[PDB]
C-alpha cells in the first residue's frame, strides 16, 4: 500500500466499517434503526448539552430555568422542545430495533444483543432522570414513587431508598444529582454503544431470509449510506412533525404545574415508553412481587436465546411464530393502553390478563410454537 | 435546512430577551441642575450623571495632562462638554466616591482618602486609575441612553 | 369519581396546522386578564413584553407598564423607591405570597395563569369552557357558599367568583363585550401566554413541510439511483455439470 | 479476517448488470407496487392484523364498561328500594 | 348577548328535547326521603353534553 | 441540435466539482432567498390581519 | 497544473460560502 488514505492512518481504517464493510444485500427497512438509534444519541446530546447551557439544578429554580429557556433564550423553546420530542423517538426507535432482533432471531449474536439489553437499560435510567430535571408535578411524583418502589427490598431497601434520594424526601439533593447523572449517562452509554457495534462487527447482520448472505455481499458505502440518508430524513420529519405541529402532543403529561410535595396526581404515570413496565407492576397485589415482575418484563429479553427453540433463526418461514409475536406486540400495546387507565375494576382485570399473556408468549406460548413448527416440517 | 438549524443552535448563546433587555436599558431627564451628581442603580452598579457648570467644565479642561496619576483629558472622556457619566465604584478597594465631596470639587472616597476631581480623574490616596467611563449616546436633546 | 364533562373541542381561529394567532383578540383579552383578572390569579413569566407578540408599541406599553409599576410598584416587590418607568418587571403578584392569597379567598390558591392553558388537561377548550360554564345545582344537591357549582370541575366544584359577566370592562375598539364575547379573548391571550412560540413554530412548520416535500422525493431518486444496479441485475448460472 | 475475499466460496454463477446513468430509477413506479403491495398485504394481513383487531375489541369493550359501572352511578344497585 | 341565544337553538334539537326528558324527571322525580346519593348531576352532563357540542359550531360565527 | 437543458448545464457546471461545488454555494444563497419570501408571504396570506405585521397600524405615529 | 484553476475555484467556493453562510 502506499497512500490509499484508509489504511495510511491506522484510525482511518478503523472507519472504514461504514463503507468497505460486507452489507447484506436483502435487508428490510426495519434494519435503519440502529443507525437512527445513534443519530438519536447524538441528537440528544447536542440539543442537552445546550439546554444545560442555560439550566439550572435546584429547587427553587429549575422549573423557572427550564421555563426561561423556552421563553428569553434565542431558540431555546425548540432545542427544548427538539429535546423532549427527542426522547420520544429515541424510544420509538428503540422499541423497533428490538422488535426485530425478536422476530429474525438477531439475538442469535449472543454477545451483542446481551449489550443491547444493558443498552437498552442504560437509556431507559438516564430518560427517567431528565423527565425529572424541569421539576414539574408529574416530574416530582413519579421520581417519588419509583424510587419508592425499591424500598420494597426486605433488608436494605429501606436504607438504600434514602442513600439514593439523599434526604428523606427528594428536595434538592435528590434533584442535583440527577442533573449529574442524565450528563454523564448518555457519554458512558456511546462507548457502550460503540462496544456494541463492535461486537457485531464480527459476524454482520442478520436478514428477512434468515439465512448467511456471504454470497450475496454488498460495499456498505454505494448502498447503505445513502439509505441510512433518507431514513435520517424521515427520521427528522417524524420528530420536527412533532416537534412543531404538536408540540406536547406525545408529550402527556400536560403538567406544567411546579411541584407542591402535598398534591394529586389524580393518575400519575411514567410517559409511554414505560407504561408496558407500570401496568405489569400494578397486576401484582403485594409490592414486592410487583418490582420483581417489572424487573423480569424488561430483564426477560435476556433469555430470549436459551429460548429459542426452531431450527430457523428466522421467523419469516414460520407462521404461527408470526401470530403470536405480533400478539404479544398487540399485547404489549394493550398494556401501554392500561399505563394511562384509572386503578380500576376494569383495568385491573384486563391489565392482569395482558400480563399473564406477555410472559405466556414470551415464556411459553412461543417455544412451544417453534417445536410444533419444526415438528410439521418433519425437521 | 443545516444553515438554520446551526445558526440557531449558535444563536442560543449569544445574549438573552432578559438579560438583553436590562444590559442598556437606561434613559435620562433633564432635572439634573448643574450642580448636583444624580445618581442610577444600571448593570448592578452605581451610575452616576452629573449635569455640570461652566466653571466646572473650564477649571476640569485646565488640568494638567502631564502629571495625572492615570494621565487622561478631561476633554476625552465626556461626549457633551457639559454632561458627565461615569461609574460610582471607587477604584481602589471598591467603596462609592461620595458626590461633590473630599479636596477637589468632584467625589471622596469615605474609605481610604480617595479625592477625586470633577472628571473622574485621581488625585489623592490610593486608588489607581480613574472612575471609569460608559459607554452612551445622547438621543435627542432630553434623552441620554446608556450602555 | 365523579363524571368529568371535559370533553369540549372549542372551535378556534388557530385550530389548524396553519393556522395562527389573532393578536386583536390577544389584545382584547390581555386587557380582561388585566382588569377582571389581575387581581387575585399571577402570570409570573409575563414581562410587559407584548409589543410585538401583541401589537401594544414599545411606547405603548411602556406606558402600560409604567402605571401598573406606579400603582402595584416594585414596593411588592421589595425596590422601596421604586416607580414608572421600567419594562423588565413582570406582572404584579396579586399579593405578597401565596399563603395570603389563600386567606383572600379562603384557603384556595389562584393558579398562576401564565400556564394554564398549557398546564391543566384540555387546554383553551376547558378553560374557555368553565368560564363559560355554570349552571344550576343539581336537584338534592348542597352547596357551601364559596363551592359554586361548576359543570366542568373534576371534583364538580369550584371556589370561583363571577368569573366573567356581560359589561364587565370595556375595550378600546369597541368589541361587544358579552360574557362569552370576553372569554373567547380571554383564554386567546391566555394560549399565548402559556405559548409565546406558537405564531413562529407554526411558521417553520410551513417551511418544514415544503423543505421535507423537495428532499423526500429528491433523496428518494438518489437512493433509486444507486440501487438500480442491483435492482436491475439478472442472474445466470451456468455449471459444467 | 478481510472481509471482502474470505467470505465464502462460489462457483459457476454469472450476473448481469447495467449502469444507473443507462437505467431509470422508478420503471413502473405505480403498476409494479400496486400488485406487489397488493400481493404481499394480503399475505400479511391475516398474520398480522388479527391480535390488532382483538386489541381494538377490549379496548372498546373495556372503556364501554368503564364509563357504564362508573357513569352508571346507580349500576351496582338500584335508587327505588 | 351572542352566547345565550345560541344556547337556546341547540337544545332546541330533536336529540336534545329527547334527552332532555331525563333531566326533567330527576327533577323531579325524586322521593321523599332526599337520598343525597340521587343527586341529579349524571342526567344533567348528558343534557350539557349534547347542548355544548352545537353550540361551539353555530356560537363561533357569532363572535369577534 | 442542442444539448438538452440538463446537458447544457451539466458542461457547464458539473463537470469539475470545483464548478458543482461553487454552483451548490450560489444557488444556497439564492434559493434560501426566494423560499423564505414565497413561503413566508403564503403563510402571511393565511392569517390575513391576524399578525401584528397586519395591525401595527392602530396604535402607531398616532 | 490544473491545480490552479482548481484552487481558484476551490478559493471561491470557500469565500462565497464563508460570506453568504456567515
Ligand atoms: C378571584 C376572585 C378570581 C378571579 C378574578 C379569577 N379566578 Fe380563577 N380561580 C379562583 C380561585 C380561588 C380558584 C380555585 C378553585 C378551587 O381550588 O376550587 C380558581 C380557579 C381557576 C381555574 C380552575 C382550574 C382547576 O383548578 O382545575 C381556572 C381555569 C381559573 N381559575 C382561571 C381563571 C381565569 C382564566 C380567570 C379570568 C378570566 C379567573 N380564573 C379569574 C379565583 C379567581
Ligand atoms: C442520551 C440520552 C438522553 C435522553 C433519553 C434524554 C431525555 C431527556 C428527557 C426525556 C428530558 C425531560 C425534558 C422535559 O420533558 O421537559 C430531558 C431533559 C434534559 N436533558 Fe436530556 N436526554 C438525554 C441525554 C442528555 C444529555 C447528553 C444531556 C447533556 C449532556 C442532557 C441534558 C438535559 C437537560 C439539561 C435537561 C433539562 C431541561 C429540559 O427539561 O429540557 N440530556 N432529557
Ligand atoms: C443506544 C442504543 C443502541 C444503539 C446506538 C444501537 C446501534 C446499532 C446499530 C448501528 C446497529 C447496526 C444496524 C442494525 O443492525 O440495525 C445495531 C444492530 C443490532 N442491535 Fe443495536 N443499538 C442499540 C440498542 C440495541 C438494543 C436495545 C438491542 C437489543 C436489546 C440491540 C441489539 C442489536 C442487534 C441484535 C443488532 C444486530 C442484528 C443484525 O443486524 O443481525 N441494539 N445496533
Ligand atoms: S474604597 Fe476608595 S480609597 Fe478605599
Amino acid at each position: 500500500m502506499t497512500n490509499i488514505r484508509k489504511s495510511h492512518p491506522l484510525m482511518k481504517i478503523v472507519n472504514n466499517a461504514f463503507i468497505d464493510l460486507p452489507a447484506p444485500s436483502n435487508i428490510s427497512s426495519w434494519w435503519n434503526f440502529g443507525s437512527l438509534l445513534g443519530i438519536c444519541l447524538i441528537l440528544q446530546i447536542l440539543t442537552g448539552l445546550f439546554l444545560a447551557m442555560h439550566y439550572t439544578s435546584d429547587t427553587t429554580t429549575a422549573f423557572s430555568s427550564v421555563t426561561h429557556i423556552c421563553r428569553d433564550v434565542n431558540y431555546g423553546w425548540i432545542i427544548r422542545y427538539m429535546h423532549a420530542n427527542g426522547a420520544s423517538m429515541f424510544f420509538i426507535c428503540l422499541y423497533m430495533h428490538v422488535g426485530r432482533g425478536l422476530y429474525y432471531g438477531s439475538y442469535t449474536f449472543l454477545e451483542t444483543w446481551n449489550i443491547g439489553v444493558i443498552l437498552l437499560l442504560t437509556v431507559m435510567a438516564t430518560a427517567f432522570m431528565g423527565y425529572v430535571l424541569p421539576w414539574g408535578q408529574m416530574s416530582f411524583w413519579g421520581a417519588t414513587v419509583i424510587t419508592n418502589l425499591l424500598s420494597a427490598i426486605p433488608y436494605i431497601g429501606t436504607n438504600l431508598v434514602e442513600w439514593i434520594w439523599g434526604g428523606f424526601s427528594v428536595d434538592k439533593a435528590t434533584l442535583t444529582r440527577f442533573f449529574a447523572f442524565h450528563f454523564i449517562l448518555p457519554f458512558i452509554i456511546m462507548a457502550i454503544a460503540m462496544v456494541h457495534l463492535l461486537f457485531l462487527h464480527e459476524t454482520g447482520s442478520n436478514n428477512p431470509t434468515g439465512i448467511s448472505s456471504d454470497v450475496d455481499k454488498i460495499p456498505f458505502h454505494p448502498y447503505y449510506t445513502i439509505k441510512d440518508i433518507l431514513g435520517a430524513l424521515l427520521l427528522i420529519l417524524a420528530l420536527m412533525l412533532l416537534v412543531l405541529f404538536a408540540p406536547d402532543l406525545l408529550g402527556d403529561p400536560d403538567n406544567y404545574t411546579p411541584a407542591n410535595p402535598l398534591n394529586t396526581p389524580p393518575h400519575i404515570k411514567p410517559e409511554w415508553y414505560f407504561l408496558f413496565a407500570y401496568a405489569i407492576l400494578r397486576s401484582i397485589p403485594n409490592k414486592l412481587g410487583g418490582v420483581l415482575a417489572l424487573a423480569f418484563s424488561i430483564l426477560i429479553l435476556a433469555l430470549i436465546p436459551l429460548l429459542h427453540t426452531s431450527k430457523q433463526r428466522s421467523m419469516m418461514f414460520r407462521p404461527l411464530s408470526q401470530c403470536l409475536f405480533w400478539a404479544l406486540v398487540a399485547d404489549l400495546l394493550t398494556l401501554t393502553w392500561i399505563g394511562g387507565q384509572p386503578v380500576e375494576h376494569p383495568y385491573i382485570t384486563i391489565g392482569q390478563l395482558a400480563s399473564v399473556l406477555y410472559f405466556l408468549l414470551i415464556l411459553v406460548l412461543m417455544p412451544t410454537a417453534g417445536t410444533i413448527e419444526n415438528k410439521l416440517l418433519k425437521w | 435546512a443545516a444553515k438554520n438549524v446551526v445558526s440557531q443552535f449558535v444563536s442560543s448563546m449569544s445574549a438573552s430577551a432578559d438579560v438583553l433587555a436590562m444590559s442598556k436599558i437606561e434613559i435620562k431627564l433633564s432635572d439634573i441642575p448643574e450642580g448636583k451628581n444624580m445618581a442610577f442603580k444600571w448593570r448592578g452598579k452605581p451610575l452616576f450623571v452629573r449635569h455640570r457648570t461652566k466653571k466646572e467644565i473650564d477649571q476640569e479642561a485646565a488640568v494638567e495632562v502631564s502629571q495625572l496619576r492615570d494621565p487622561q483629558h478631561d476633554l476625552e472622556r465626556v461626549k457633551k462638554p457639559e454632561w458627565v457619566i461615569l461609574i460610582g465604584v471607587c477604584t481602589h478597594l471598591g467603596c462609592v466616591p461620595i458626590a461633590n465631596a473630599g479636596d477637589f470639587g468632584g467625589y471622596y472616597c469615605p474609605c481610604h482618602g480617595s479625592h477625586y476631581d470633577a472628571s473622574g480623574r485621581i488625585r489623592k490616596g490610593p486608588a489607581p486609575l480613574n472612575l471609569e467611563v460608559p459607554s452612551y449616546e445622547f438621543t435627542s436633546d432630553d434623552m441620554v441612553i446608556v450602555g | 369519581s365523579d363524571l368529568e364533562l371535559h370533553p369540549p373541542s372549542y372551535p378556534w381561529s388557530h385550530r389548524g396546522l396553519l393556522s395562527s394567532l389573532d393578536h386583536t383578540s390577544i389584545r382584547r383579552g390581555f386587557q380582561v386578564y388585566k382588569q377582571v383578572c389581575s387581581s387575585c390569579h399571577s402570570m409570573d413569566y409575563v414581562a410587559y413584553r407584548h409589543l410585538v407578540g401583541v401589537c401594544y408599541t414599545e411606547d405603548e406599553a411602556k406606558a402600560l407598564a409604567e402605571e401598573v409599576e406606579v400603582q402595584d410598584g416594585p414596593n411588592e416587590d421589595g425596590e422601596m423607591f421604586m416607580r414608572p418607568g421600567k419594562l423588565s418587571d413582570y406582572f404584579p403578584k396579586p399579593y405578597p405570597n401565596p399563603e395570603a392569597a389563600r386567606a383572600a379567598n379562603n384557603g384556595a390558591l389562584p393558579p398562576d395563569l401564565s400556564y394554564i392553558v398549557r398546564a391543566r388537561h384540555g387546554g383553551e377548550d376547558y378553560v374557555f369552557s368553565l368560564l363559560t360554564g355554570y349552571c344550576e345545582p343539581p336537584t338534592g344537591v348542597s352547596l357551601r357558599e364559596g363551592l359554586y357549582f361548576n359543570p366542568y370541575f373534576p371534583g364538580q366544584a369550584i371556589g370561583m367568583a363571577p368569573p366573567i359577566y356581560n359589561e364587565v370592562l370595556e375595550f378600546d375598539d369597541g368589541t361587544p363585550a358579552t360574557m362569552s364575547q370576553v372569554a373567547k379573548d380571554v383564554c386567546t391571550f391566555l394560549r399565548w401566554a402559556a405559548e409565546p412560540e406558537h405564531d413562529h413554530r407554526k411558521r417553520m412548520g410551513l417551511k418544514m413541510l415544503l423543505m421535507m416535500g423537495l428532499l423526500l422525493p429528491l433523496v428518494y431518486a438518489m437512493k433509486r439511483h444507486k440501487w438500480s444496479v442491483l435492482k436491475s441485475r439478472k442472474l445466470a448460472y451456468r455449471p459444467p455439470k | 479476517g478481510r472481509q471482502f475475499g474470505h467470505l465464502t466460496r462460489v462457483r459457476h454463477v454469472i450476473t448481469y448488470s447495467l449502469s444507473p446513468f443507462e437505467q431509470r430509477a422508478f420503471p413502473h413506479y405505480f403498476s409494479k407496487g400496486i400488485p406487489n403491495v397488493l400481493r404481499r398485504t394480503r399475505a400479511c394481513i391475516l398474520r398480522v392484523a388479527p391480535p390488532f383487531v382483538a386489541f381494538y375489541l377490549v379496548y372498546t369493550w373495556g372503556t364501554q364498561e368503564f364509563e357504564k359501572s362508573k357513569r352508571k352511578n346507580p349500576a351496582a344497585y338500584e335508587n327505588d328500594r | 348577548d351572542p352566547l345565550t341565544t345560541v344556547r337556546e337553538q341547540c337544545e332546541q334539537l330533536e336529540k336534545c328535547v329527547k334527552a332532555r326528558e331525563r333531566l326533567e324527571l330527576c327533577d323531579e322525580r325524586v322521593s321523599s326521603r332526599s337520598q343525597t346519593e340521587e343527586d341529579c348531576t349524571e342526567e344533567l352532563l348528558d343534557f350539557l353534553h349534547a347542548r355544548d357540542h352545537c353550540v361551539a359550531h353555530k356560537l363561533f360565527n357569532s363572535l369577534k | 441540435v442542442a444539448p438538452t437543458l440538463t446537458a447544457r448545464l451539466y458542461s457547464l457546471l458539473f463537470r469539475r466539482t470545483s464548478t458543482f461545488a461553487l454552483t451548490i454555494v450560489v444557488g444556497a444563497l439564492f434559493f434560501e432567498r426566494a423560499f423564505d419570501q414565497g413561503a413566508d408571504a403564503i403563510y402571511e396570506h393565511i392569517n390575513e390581519g391576524k399578525l401584528w405585521k397586519h395591525i401595527k397600524h392602530k396604535y402607531e405615529n398616532k | 497544473r490544473n491545480w490552479v484553476p482548481t484552487a481558484q475555484l476551490w478559493g471561491a467556493v470557500g469565500a462565497v460560502g464563508l460570506v453568504s453562510a456567515t
